């Protein structure tokens, strides 16, 4: 609560806790390369 | 000092990096031999 | 008793024989290629 004076109330803690908050960052990707001539014809040269 | 670090301490991977990759299900990538392994194997 | 085996992916993973002797079916695997080239050298460097 404020108060309507010089003074000031202040809330401050009488006890300390120590805690680990843990964060996670994807810096990278799974790099993929795909063989377009088997994936897409199957090795058929009717479909190449 | 009194402050314990050994888990982040390299055991090279430190315990909890291990841990994290133990914990996490990942399939053998298999750079070195991965076609092989999957054929006669 | 069935012939064919196939897998969720509906690839061809089994198939049944009148010997009785059981096959796995596994398609012939591609022999994945890169090239490393370098233009100063104008050499290059086949990958797998």
């Amino acid at each position: 609560d404020q108060l309507n004076s010089s003074y000031f109330k202040l809330s401050i803690p009488t006890n300390f806790s120590f805690g680990v908050t843990q964060e996670y960052i994807q810096t990278t990707i799974q790099k993929v390369t795909v063989d377009c001539k088997q994936y897409v014809c199957n090795g058929f040269q009717k479909c190449e | 000092g009194d402050f314990n670090l050994t888990l982040l301490e390299p055991v090279a991977r430190s315990a909890i990096e291990d841990l994290l990759f133990d914990k996490v299900t990942i399939a053998d990538p298999g750079y070195m031999q991965g076609y092989d392994d999957c054929m006669q194997q | 008793q069935q012939r064919f085996v196939y897998d969720a992916y509906q690839n061809l993973v089994g198939y049944y024989s009148d010997d009785g002797n059981y096959y796995c079916l596994r398609a012939c695997v591609s022999v994945p290629v890169s090239v490393i080239y370098d233009k100063e050298t104008k050499t290059h460097a086949t990958l797998f």
